């Protein structure tokens, strides 16, 4: 039903929408113990992950893990610019919600 | 003839055929689309 | 970064997979096989077109040299086209290869072999009644990652791809020798 | 069975064919609570979603959900052109159910 | 095992080989209720399609399918020219049992 | 762990090592009943393939075949040049073991 | 959660950071029984292996292998540079925990 990024990223809690609009600088994956998860960081100083699949976490959301880690592999490759992100900023670093891409 | 130019002619695709897979590495791999193999098995 | 002046509109070349030399149809196309001759290449004066004959496109080291070969050569049009174009080691300089044979010397010409990929062509300038549009559009898809650390190919790689027919001589001096194809020398 | 998307998009009850021809301007990704979908949009300013899977659809539905989200991200990514559309109208944004491109 | 496609093909009744030596034409994709399937068409007019699996198919033939479909896509996106198809025709439109490509 | 093809191709019996050196000629894939496999040939006359899955397989292969098959159809595609196969010469197509890219 | 490659790095024990600054030179891929594994060289001679799914692994690191052993592929293909990687030098060839790629 949300039609927007910055709608969806309404209806939680705890959420900033951040309007990044460039490619991503670098990108870290891990397979450590643990610490299954992937880091994204851009020239502004900003960094940013996917958290390890865990309890606060849904059967729902599982698979949507494994697509979220696998669209930041591919925009960092293809240099594809990233228009803003809806993140969960109780975590350090700030977990993502939702990204955005335009044109 | 099949002598110098026949080399000339062949080398010169080689080295061509060389570089179009150096750029189809690059354009194609953008469609790659990776599966989740533990749930297709 | 080479320069082009080309007729050829954006749409065309983007069809197209790139600058083509002359004949070839798609940048990948295989089955008709074309001539590959970069001594053919550079002797090729081409009017309606800069020297795109013979398997090879060549390009100018700068944007006024390619501008001046637009004027003369598409003279003609009232809206022309001059690529800005990134290196790569599909490129030959034509004088550095060739080089006591090099047919038009004082032209400095680098010439693309099998044409250049859409995705190495960095932007383009618009040309109007033989004035230049200071208005250069990215090419949205130009692979900057891969081709900003690449470069043309050193003289020595093309050597062998020389093209002089069987005899010319340099088959049998320096530097032509020491890479001579299986019958050329 | 159908040939085509028109044919195919028939057979069922609130349902269009958007004759798109463009590529897809904005394309975003959620991985939030209960929002798990994508959303596109286009130059015309029409926006589509891809369904958070729910009772609503069947078994078999749930990997073609899947698919029709890498086929998704991989157009949006390569500025492939779409031709149509079939949604299902009754949601906001439409719900799509088929996708066809040309050429 | 066969060896090629054209004598892999016949150890199935209802197959036959259409030489295409082509690049597919158009492309669509449906997670349509009882329609999750793919259709490709060619210049020449032909339409065939990967089918819904059903009863007809095997335990084995699931993952194989699926292997199909993501075939086609990739194929489709890179215009890679296809040469033959091993098709049952007691569908309509046809139905893929393979695919063979040569550079 | 080996090191090496070659090291990984002698802990086995009934295996060989080709050099290959060159890109795919054509590729053939399959979703037959019984016949789930991926056949690929050299312009050197050489053809092999990618077994069924079967008894003779244990279940940590099971994922690997399937990713085999990933593998070879974007090498294919790309025509990156295979460098070795380490095969299984008791079969015919001879199977594909392992495969190496260099450069 | 680390925000760096090096600060996860450090969180085990008998790991080692490697600087890379380089693209993968070859790619080694087996689906041998009790060897379905890659295995990775540089130019500077460093030869890395994602490991074999065994005993010494958690539940959630089998995705992570998979994904790792995804990613391993599709760097090599696109010729991208490995900026760093963490490796557990316990093993021989010494087994990747983790990499880092910017540009
Ligand atoms: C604000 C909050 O604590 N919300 C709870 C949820 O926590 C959020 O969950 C996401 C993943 O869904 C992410 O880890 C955020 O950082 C986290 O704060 C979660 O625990 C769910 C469980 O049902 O509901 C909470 O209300
Ligand atoms: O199966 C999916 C479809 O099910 C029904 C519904 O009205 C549609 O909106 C869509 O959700
Ligand atoms: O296994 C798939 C095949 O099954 C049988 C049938 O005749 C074919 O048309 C096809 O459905
Ligand atoms: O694990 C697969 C292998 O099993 C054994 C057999 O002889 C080989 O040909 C190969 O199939």
């Amino acid at each position: 039903a949300p039609q927007t990024i910055t709608e969806l990223c309404s209806e939680y809690r705890n959420t900033q929408i951040y309007t990044i609009n460039d490619k991503i600088l670098s990108y870290t994956e891990s397979m450590a113990g643990k610490r299954e998860m992937v880091i994204i960081t851009f020239k502004s100083g900003e960094t940013f992950q996917v958290e390890v699949p865990g309890s606060q976490h849904i059967d729902s959301q599982k698979k949507a893990i494994e697509r979220m880690k696998d669209t930041l592999r591919i925009t960092y490759l293809t240099e594809t610019k990233i228009d803003k992100l809806c993140v969960w900023n109780n975590k350090t670093p700030n977990s993502i919600a939702a990204i955005s891409m335009k044109n | 003839g099949d002598t110098c130019n026949e080399e000339t002619q062949n080398l010169s695709t080689i080295y061509l055929r060389e570089y179009q897979s150096k750029v189809k590495r690059q354009i194609f791999s953008d469609y790659q689309s990776e599966v989740d193999i533990y749930n297709r098995i | 970064r080479l320069y082009r002046a080309d007729s050829r509109p954006p749409d065309e070349i983007k069809r197209s997979g790139g600058l083509m030399p002359r004949g070839h149809n798609e940048y990948f196309d295989r089955g008709t096989q074309m001539n590959i001759n970069l001594y053919d290449h550079a002797r090729g004066t081409q009017t309606g077109f800069v020297r795109y004959d013979d398997g090879y496109v060549s390009t100018s080291l700068s944007l006024r040299s390619a501008h001046l070969a637009g004027q003369s050569i598409l003279s003609g049009y009232s809206t022309y086209y001059i690529y800005v174009i990134a290196t790569a080691p599909n490129m030959f300089n034509v004088n550095d290869v060739l080089g006591v044979y090099s047919p038009h010397p004082y032209e400095q010409e680098v010439s693309a072999l099998g044409g250049i990929p859409y995705s190495q062509i960095y932007g383009w300038y618009r040309v109007n009644f033989g004035v230049i549009d200071e208005r250069l559009h990215r090419n949205r898809e130009y692979r900057d990652r891969y081709y900003r650390n690449l470069n043309i190919a050193p003289a020595e790689d093309g050597y062998r791809l020389a093209g002089f027919p069987p005899d010319h001589q340099a088959w049998r001096e320096e530097p032509w020798i020491h890479h001579a194809p299986q019958g050329c020398g």
